[PDB]
């Protein structure tokens, strides 16, 4: 009942009766070749015109087709039967069994929980990372974020993060891929399913070969699968394998969509399409959901408008950074960058708080003699600040640590290291108790134990 | 170029014309508005900033040949948005979307020499046929087509032409 | 004799056979400008997205946009010669280019074109320059290994088949290099090969294409080039046109790899066709979908199971799968490894071999530089050989080229510290090879094993390259039973660990050198 | 160097290909224009439109 | 050349009769809806930061 | 090898003027089915098998 | 019979419109009564309507609107051939200097295609320029692009004027010298400097100068070279200097900021790399000739990942970089030999004997360049013996690096000489293999082959 009047890009405009326009969020369908292409509406224009996002390929369409309108918005499965399987951002499924038996379908465009509904938790949450939760603990319920450039280890910390607390975790759990590797969700999905947890994990899957239209609404249609849960009663794991990606979509289209650009080049509605995602990806009095979000930051500045906008809407911050991964020190948190909304004397207790304060103090100390050391050489630093020096190079290299998720790569075996564990070596090497030991002693070894050990083998 | 600001008003003066069965008095009132409009001196004025209201009624000046209201009408908003010299298109595309309405056609069929006027009635009665449309032949000669036929129905060509047949055999080599 | 007369009138004679007269019905268009290589077509009611326009000539234009009273393109070609008011026509054809393995040994234009002058084309029919990659549950993890000729990348950064590996490094470091030196080792591994090359000048295409024809590897390559001379319409989609000619092996059970010259000029020129329609740009002036043109080209080079080699090619092949291996090129300013698109293309392949240009002036060739250089599919890629004796070499490496800066100036602990330096610095002087200079798995994991196994502690760092000489020949002269052993299969037991020590302990003794 | 003779040959075998095409079409041009009539016209007009 | 919500039937309206009626001076219809900014044909008598009901219980201010 | 392949195209020409005058009938007559006479084209056929 | 008519003039811009079947093609050129003088410009852009953007290769100011157009068929065409050696022409190919018309025979469209892949030469040869320093250290590819990277008052003019005159004599080649926006001075003491000695008549000059509108800037790099490839095509090898690449960048953005383009990485035209390739593309060695060009380069701010020489450096083989220093210790040429590069240098393309040879004298060189800060510091006698001897043969070579040119005669009043490149790989091995360690280092100064370095020790 509607024709095709433009075809740019990705945007598609189409044309109805005056008295039938469809409303904003509505879903169109069109037959692009012997295909059906779902379209999204985004903005009434006026005179009967719709601007629309394809949902899918573009191209092969030609003006003047006939469109029908779905009087619905996107509608995706959701609940229990949606478990174990892996599913479009149509919510259609996309491995070779058969349809989701679902009972229930849901909008992808919510209204985010009032604030009358909220709730706080101050439960830690414990991981096997020294670095994280010393330096950044976080709770039970509560938003994770790892920021870093390319290539510097924010994806096998997430997986790290999935084996540590997903595996020993009682309820469901959502992974949203975003914008990512379609290799990474296969090698995923057939880890999963070789150790027989997939039939507790929601699979949604909008990968980089897709158009911009899946990667913008791949990550609202994970959130619905989550909130589910979250308002049955249960508690939920929600990992977001790139959150960058839902932005970069839009700023792929925004301009399309005749909207004057911004600040570098972002739409103008950068702040509000991702509040509008991430203030319904929280915990509530009916449920808790505990997520943790990979977040790309381009060219590796911290300062870009999407890495900035993003930091505010996260509890615990990691932040991982290139010059620390290129001296082999992985994880490559960054000490003196990463925080946690739970890093309080009250919630961690004096002694990991003061553990944790102490270590910042330090490395700090040591990068403000970074320049004098690169100019005038080590030697003309004072007998005390000498001191400060190998204990700040020894606390970097005890922040390493080998991870089971990448014995592929190093060969070494994991090691998982409790926090009364952690705190413990650290408090040693401030304190000087384990101030005679050649610093490679402590390169990627899960306990101070393990540390004095390897010292025997030089 | 004017093509796409004249499709509202094409548009709204079509339905309008229908409302009332006088499509031929608007189509004729649209002919000489957009002759209004290419005179030398008019087309100056046309140009140089006037106020909208005070241009648009010089323009119904210079035009006894429109009705009372809904012509005058028509100039006015066009006027007022400073569209008058879209006036040759709006004829065009009113042109257009009547002869969609009276589903009617008009083929150029363009032959080496003319035609023997039973090949014309043959060609008519096979396209009135390819399209719904009461179809209008105006036959043209040209002498680079050596023989065959072209027959242009708007958009659409079926390059009958032995010139054609050559270009696309040479290319298939 | 082979300038069979009857055979070309034979030819000519079967294709005026082969003709159809009958008329057929098309769409035509208008053109209304021309402008830095954009057109602006009226008319065509019928034209779709992303279709093939026919222009005056036999050249062609690509559709980007679907005004309401105009169609926007793109020439492919030179479009000097255009002009206002010529008829255009609209083939019912999407972006098409001639696909097959008969395009073996030929040089190819972005349009599937023929360059050399040996003639047309033996195809198998065309294929979608635009396709969206095999989806999540159609993959199968990278197992097998893709051996180049060099012991720095085939030890610490070994490829797979189905692997993206980026080769990035600043202008004269080696990089085209390091990539037809790969071409050429699957000479006989079953692997078809294609090469693309965008942006580059004539003469060094000309060069490369006379290289590969030396060595014997044309036979097995594909050339498709666009060179700086060339529209920015036939660059930016150049890359895409060697994708699907790829695709093609991809999908029929068979391997291929691909290569593009270089994607920093693709987004050059891609960034340019962008700029030239008004699109509001982005960082360093690049537009939005700079990441997006990438994606859905790297995306592709994928490796997929059994069953979507079954149900693509109606079930005519079973049991096997294919896979299409891809070496990206990329160019970084002052080895800046942070700018926008080389840390864009870090983000879309699976590893990156990083080459310094301070190694590369050093005399290091290939000058791979570990700690920044990775191969995130890791060992699963290697032979069990070639990873046993690996290990964690490269982080090895890397801590030895960090130590040498401290140790510039002096060191303590200098005992382990210094046979650390000396191991590490003659591995180095070991792992650095001539172009031209393939060695097969054998000669390379006896090599490794002669360098970690001791075995080099007496010989100079004058007389590594001896070293190497003289064992790799002895080899081939007594144990060549062993290296066909070897070369067959991943070959790791404690009888070839003996075997090894055997020989090694006979040459190093006995053997000169 | 035995790769190059062969490479030379089909270069030339192309070449010569080429020309026998191009004046195989030439000279049906002119054949055609020589030969066309008020009979072959009316034939062709008059097989087209029975299939127009 | 772009138009300026110029469509064909307030163009009709027009054409029936260019002195429109004035008394909804105190009213208007939405024309256009996109990311929270509508646009609004009539109100002849709004005023800059004037606060617009709209259908329900919901508010808009008059900027442009 | 090469001032071979001179001699060996040379040689192929001087047939290929044979060639020429029959596949330029051959695409008149494919082209418009009004069988052609040779007669009338005997001449202007004498122009091509020259120019090859 | 003109039938344009000029409709709008907005700077160097102006719009003709034309009937709706005449459009010019894009390049064609046009022509119009300015005045009292014609005026010609070039098409750059076909808008809808008959309309068509141009740019004027002249002033602009006088044009009205209205004044009819006349439209040549054809791009911009030039004079070519022998005709033009020894004279000035601009952009358009007008005799500039004033002894009256150029006597050609034929004339070429200034828009071309590059050759096709299978017309470039397949092998890689070496230009033989005749001088030490440029064929040990940084060797010339026949076809290729070099790039002259030196600053002021290093001798630029007269290295090449030395290039022009070895490959007119020595080979039988031309040369064309391309003067893209530089100051009128230089080219006119340029073209004295050349009159007064006897090159003139082996070099065809293009002047377009700083004081020229825009049009004029962007095309006489293309005037110079069409009248290259008319030298090429006649089998010969040909030489292009181009006077600054910069200075042809710079002209086509501020072109393409005319034509209201979209500006594009640090203040560029979009096209910068397409614009820099057209040209770069067509000057390379044919199956019939070739075309070696030599070209002055101009780094912005002192940065060379500024696009335009990021750009620049993708074309160029070859990079000799002057210096003020190595011409104050009074080594003329004074090519800097650390930092001349050439991608000609490797075993598998000029042998290993060449290779080594220039590796070995770059290495102690370099030493060199730190056992005199060692000597600046400590004195001379804190040296090791071993070091002594470095330097005492670091100095010879260095000396042995100058040469006295045939156009230098007028200052060094020494006889010029062409050493060819055997005989330098022979000096230069000598000295670095310990032989000649008998005779001083002013023996090898200016003297030219090794062989003239021990008859000039013999009288000494
Ligand atoms: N392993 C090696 N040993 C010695 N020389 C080498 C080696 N690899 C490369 N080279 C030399 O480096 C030179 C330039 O290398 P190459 O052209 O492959 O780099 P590139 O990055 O492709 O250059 P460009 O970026 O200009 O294309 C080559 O001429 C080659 O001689
Ligand atoms: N614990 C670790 N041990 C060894 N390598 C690691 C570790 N963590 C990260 N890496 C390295 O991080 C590199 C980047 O991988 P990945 O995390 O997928 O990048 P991205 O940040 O884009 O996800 C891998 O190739 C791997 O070698
Ligand atoms: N080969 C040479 N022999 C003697 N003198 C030279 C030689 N080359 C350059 N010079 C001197 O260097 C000076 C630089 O002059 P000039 O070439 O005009 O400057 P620029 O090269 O910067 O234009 C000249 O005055 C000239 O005397
Ligand atoms: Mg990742
Ligand atoms: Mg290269």
């Amino acid at each position: 009942t509607g024709k095709i009047v433009q075809v740019i890009g990705a945007v598609v405009d189409v044309e109805f009766p005056q008295d039938a326009v469809p409303r904003v969020y509505d879903a169109l369908e069109v037959q692009n070749g012997n295909e059906r292409l779902v379209l999204e509406v985004q903005q009434q224009l006026g005179g009967g015109i719709v601007r629309t996002i394809a949902m899918g390929s573009s191209d092969g369409l030609r003006r003047g087709l006939d469109v029908k309108d779905l009087e619905h918005p996107i509608e995706v499965p959701v609940g229990k039967a949606t478990l174990g399987r892996i599913m479009n951002v149509l919510g259609e499924p996309v491995d070779m069994k058969g349809e989701i038996g679902e009972e229930e379908r849901w909008a992808i465009h919510r209204a985010a929980p009032s604030y009358e509904e909220l709730s706080n938790s101050q439960e830690l949450l414990e991981t096997g990372i020294k670095v994280i939760d010393l330096m950044a603990p976080f709770a039970k319920g509560g938003k994770v974020g790892l920021f870093g450039g390319a290539g510097v280890g924010k994806t096998v910390n997430m997986m790290e993060l999935i084996r540590n607390i997903a595996i020993e975790h009682s309820g469901y759990s959502v992974f949203a891929g975003v914008g990512e590797r379609t290799r990474e969700g296969n090698d995923f999905y057939h880890e999963m399913t070789d150790s027989n947890v997939i039939d507790k994990v929601s699979l949604v899957y909008g990968q980089m070969n897709e158009p911009p239209g899946n990667r913008l609404r791949v990550a609202l249609t994970g959130l619905t699968m989550a909130e589910k849960f979250r308002d049955e009663g249960r508690d939920v794991l929600l990992f977001v394998d790139n959150i960058y990606r839902y932005t970069l979509a839009g700023t792929e289209v925004s301009a399309l969509l005749g909207r004057m650009p911004s600040a570098v080049g972002y739409q103008p509605t950068l702040a509000e399409e991702m509040g509008v995602l991430q203030e319904r990806i929280t915990s509530t009095k009916t449920g808790s959901i505990t997520s943790v979000q990979a977040v790309y930051v381009p060219a590796d500045d911290l300062t870009d408008p999407s890495p900035a906008t993003t930091f505010a809407h996260l509890d615990a911050t990691v932040v991982l950074s290139r010059q620390i991964a290129s001296l082999g020190i992985y994880p490559a948190v960054d000490p003196l960058d990463s925080t946690s909304r739970q890093l309080d004397p009250l919630v961690v207790g004096q002694e990991h708080y003061d553990t944790a304060r102490g270590v910042q103090s330090i490395l700090q100390r040591y990068q403000e003699l970074k320049d004098i050391i690169a100019i005038l050489g080590m030697d003309e630093l004072s007998e005390e600040d000498k001191l400060v020096v190998a204990r700040a190079r020894k606390i970097q290299r005890f922040l390493s640590q080998p991870f089971f998720v990448a014995e592929v790569f190093t060969g070494s075996p994991g090691k998982y290291v409790s926090l009364k564990d952690t705190i413990r070596g650290f408090k040693g090497i401030m304190e000087g108790e384990y101030d005679h030991l050649p610093e490679q002693a402590f390169y990627m070894v899960g306990s101070i134990e393990e540390a004095v050990e390897k010292a025997k083998k030089l | 170029e004017f093509i796409t600001v004249a499709r509202p008003y094409a548009k709204a003066a079509f339905d309008f014309a229908v409302e009332h069965q006088s499509v031929e008095r608007w189509q004729d009132m649209l002919a000489f508005a957009a002759e209004v409009t290419k005179n030398e001196q008019m087309a100056e004025l046309l140009s140089g900033a006037l106020a909208p209201e005070t241009l648009a009624e010089s323009f119904i000046a210079v035009a006894g040949e429109q009705l009372d209201e809904n012509g005058q009408n028509l100039i006015r908003v066009m006027a007022e948005n400073g569209r008058l010299n879209a006036l040759p298109d709006v004829l065009e595309q009113f042109i257009h979307l009547r002869a969609v309405s009276e589903a009617t056609a008009e083929v150029d069929v363009i032959s080496a020499a003319a035609l023997s006027e039973q090949q014309l009635a043959k060609i008519s009665a096979a396209m009135e046929k390819r399209l719904s449309r009461k179809v209008k032949l105006n036959a043209k000669i040209d002498k680079s087509v050596m023989a065959g036929v072209i027959i242009r129905a708007g958009d659409m060509v079926i390059d009958g032409s032995v010139r054609g047949r050559l270009e696309r055999l040479a290319d298939v080599l | 004799m082979q300038l069979n007369s009857t055979e070309i009138s034979e030819l000519i004679k079967q294709r005026i056979a082969q003709f159809n007269v009958v008329s057929e019905a098309h769409n035509e268009g208008t053109i209304v400008s021309v402008s830095d290589g954009v057109i602006r077509i009226h008319g065509l009611a019928d034209c779709m997205q992303g279709e093939m326009i026919s222009l005056p000539g036999n050249r062609y234009a690509i559709a980007l946009n679907l005004e309401r009273d105009s169609v926007g393109a793109v020439v492919m070609g030179p479009y000097a010669d255009l002009a206002e008011g010529m008829k255009v026509k609209c083939t019912g054809r999407i972006l098409e280019v001639p696909v097959g393995r008969g395009l073996l040994g030929r040089v190819v234009n972005t349009l599937g074109a023929p360059i050399d002058g040996k003639g047309p084309l033996d195809h198998d029919g065309f294929s979608a320059v635009e396709a969206i990659a095999p989806g999540v549950i159609e993959r199968q993890s990278v197992d097998q290994p893709v051996q180049t000729g060099y012991k720095a990348v085939d030890s610490m950064i070994p490829i797979g088949r189905g692997q993206r590996e980026l080769i990035i490094g600043d202008r004269q470091t080696g990089k085209t290099a390091l990539a037809i030196d790969a071409i050429i080792n699957q000479r006989d591994s079953g692997i078809k090969c294609i090469y693309v090359a965008i942006g580059q000048k004539a003469s060094t295409i000309s060069n490369v294409v006379r290289k590969l024809e030396e060595h014997g590897a044309l036979a097995n390559t594909i050339v498709v080039v666009a060179t700086a001379s060339e529209s920015a319409a036939l660059q930016y989609l150049a890359p895409y046109a060697g994708c699907a000619m790829g695709e093609y092996f991809r999908d029929r059970g068979e391997d291929a790899l691909i290569i593009y010259d270089d994607l920093s000029k693709q987004a050059v020129a891609y960034r340019q066709i962008s700029l030239l329609l008004r699109r509001p740009p982005g960082r360093e002036a690049f537009p939005g979908d700079v990441f997006y043109l990438h994606s859905r080209l790297l995306e592709r080079a994928a490796r997929v199971n059994a069953e979507y080699v079954e149900a693509f090619t109606k079930g005519e092949v079973k049991g096997k799968t294919g896979s299409l291996t891809a070496l990206p090129i990329i160019e970084t300013q002052a080895g800046d490894v942070s700018a926008f698109v080389p840390t864009n293309v870090i983000s879309i392949t699976d590893g990156q071999i990083f080459l310094e240009t301070n190694l590369f002036n050093a005399g290091i060739r290939p000058a791979v530089n570990p700690g920044i250089s990775v191969s995130r599919v890791g060992g699963a890629a290697q032979t069990k050989i070639m990873k046993k004796l690996s290990g964690g070499i490269r982080t090895a490496l890397a801590q030895y080229r960090e130590l040498a800066a401290f140790s510039q100036f002096a060191s303590d602990l200098d005992d382990a510290t210094r046979k650390q330096l000396d191991h590490g610095q003659k591995v180095t002087e070991l792992l650095k090879q001539k172009q031209y200079a393939p060695m097969s798995v054998a000669q390379q994991s006896l090599v490794l094993f002669a360098a970690e196994r001791g075995y080099l502690a007496d010989v100079e760092l004058s007389k590594i390259g001896s070293f190497e000489a003289a064992l790799l020949a002895y080899v081939d002269r007594d144990h060549a039973p062993l290296m066909q052993e070897i070369n067959q299969t991943g070959g790791y037991n404690d009888e070839i660990e003996g075997k090894l020590k055997g020989i090694l302990d006979s040459f190093k003794a006995t053997q000169s050198w | 160097a035995q790769a190059e003779i062969e490479a030379e040959r089909k270069r030339a075998r192309e070449e010569l290909r080429k020309q026998v095409a191009i004046l195989a079409v030439a000279g049906a041009e002119k054949i055609i224009e020589r030969s066309v009539d008020e009979a072959a016209n009316s034939d062709i007009v008059d097989k087209l439109v029975a299939e127009l």
